[PDB]
C-alpha cells in the first residue's frame, strides 16, 4: 500500500469541521477526524470503503 | 443591515458567550444530520456568504436564528440550500479567494432573530488598529464545540505586520486579524468579522485559516470582503 496510509491524519491550517477518514495502521481500519477544508494529505477520505480500498492493510 | 434588534454586549480561542439572537445574519452550516462544519453570514433573505474551503454542497443546510446548538427545543431556521456558488477564483493552494454564495431553496423569515449584516464597498478603507468582532460555534480551547455561539472582539492587522509572521502566504483577497489574546479555531470558518462602518455592523472578512494551534498571539487571517464584494454583487445581480 502507499506509504501515504501511514501518515498520521492532517487538519490543516483552514478553520472548518469537515468530518473525513484516514487510515490507522496501527488498528488496521480506518478512523474519522476532523479536517480543517484545505491543503489535504492523501490520507484522507470522503467514505470510509474509499479510505479501505486505498489504504486497508498498510 | 448591520443593526441587531438585540444588541451585542461586547467586552474562537479566549472570547466570551454572545447575547442570545445579538448576531442575527450568523448562521450554522450542518450536514443531512446536524452536524456544524462551517459558520456563515445571511447577506439578505435568499443568500449566505461563507469560506470557500468550507466545501458546501446542496446536500448541507444553512441553520438561521440558533444560539444553543444544545438545545433541542430552541426554535430556528433549517434553510434549505438551492444552489452553491464557489468564487471561480479560489486558489485549493494558495487559499486566497476563499468565499461561496449560498442561495437559499426558501427564503429567510428575517426576525429579531435573524437578519442580515451588511455588505461594505470595494473601496472602503478599515484601518488597522480597528476593533472588530467575530462569532462562530468552533473550538474555545485546541475536544468538542461549545453548545452556545460565541464572540470576541480582535484588531484588524496591517499587511506589514501580519506578514511579519505569514510572510508571502498572505494574499490579497487575505485580511489579517487577532495575534491579540483571541483566535478563531475549528469550526468558525466561513463565519464573520465584522467592524462597524457609520454604526452599522459590516462584514470585512470571513474567517478562512491561521494557526494550527489556535494559538492567541498568532494573526489570524480572514477572506478580505472588499476585495471580493464586486464578485458577490455580480453573482446576486446575475442570480
Amino acid at each position: 500500500r502507499p506509504d501515504f496510509c501511514l501518515e498520521p491524519p492532517y487538519t490543516g491550517p483552514c478553520h472548518a469541521r469537515i468530518i473525513r477518514y484516514f487510515y490507522n495502521a496501527k488498528a488496521g481500519l480506518c478512523q474519522t477526524f476532523v479536517y480543517g477544508g484545505c491543503r489535504a494529505k492523501r490520507n484522507n477520505f470522503k467514505s470510509a470503503e474509499d479510505c479501505l480500498r486505498t489504504c486497508g492493510g498498510a | 443591515c448591520g443593526v441587531p434588534a438585540i444588541q451585542p454586549v461586547l467586552s474562537i480561542v479566549n472570547g466570551e458567550e454572545a447575547v442570545p439572537g445579538s448576531w442575527p445574519w450568523q448562521v450554522s452550516l450542518q450536514d443531512k444530520t446536524g452536524f456544524h462544519f462551517c459558520g456563515g453570514s445571511l447577506i439578505n433573505e435568499n443568500w449566505v456568504v461563507t469560506a470557500a474551503h468550507c466545501g458546501v454542497t446542496t446536500s448541507d443546510v444553512v441553520v438561521a436564528g440558533e444560539f444553543d446548538q444544545g438545545s433541542s427545543s430552541e426554535k430556528i431556521q433549517k434553510l434549505k440550500i438551492a444552489k452553491v456558488f464557489k468564487n471561480s477564483k479560489y486558489n485549493s493552494l494558495t487559499i486566497n479567494n476563499d468565499i461561496t454564495l449560498l442561495k437559499l431553496s426558501t427564503a429567510a423569515s428575517f426576525s429579531q432573530t435573524v437578519s442580515a449584516v451588511c455588505l461594505p464597498s470595494a473601496s472602503d478603507d478599515f484601518a488597522a488598529g480597528t476593533t472588530c468582532v467575530t462569532t462562530g460555534w468552533g473550538l474555545t480551547r485546541y475536544a468538542n464545540t461549545p453548545d452556545r455561539l460565541q464572540q470576541a472582539s480582535l484588531p484588524l492587522l496591517s499587511n506589514t505586520n501580519c506578514k511579519k509572521y505569514w510572510g508571502t502566504k498572505i494574499k490579497d483577497a487575505m485580511i489579517c486579524a487577532g495575534a491579540s489574546g483571541v483566535s478563531s479555531c475549528m469550526g468558525d470558518s466561513g463565519g464573520p468579522l465584522v467592524c462597524k462602518k457609520n454604526g452599522a455592523w459590516t462584514l470585512v472578512g470571513i474567517v478562512s485559516w491561521g494557526s494550527s494551534t489556535c494559538s492567541t498571539s498568532t494573526p489570524g487571517v480572514y477572506a478580505r470582503v472588499t476585495a471580493l464584494v464586486n464578485w458577490v454583487q455580480q453573482t446576486l445581480a446575475a442570480n
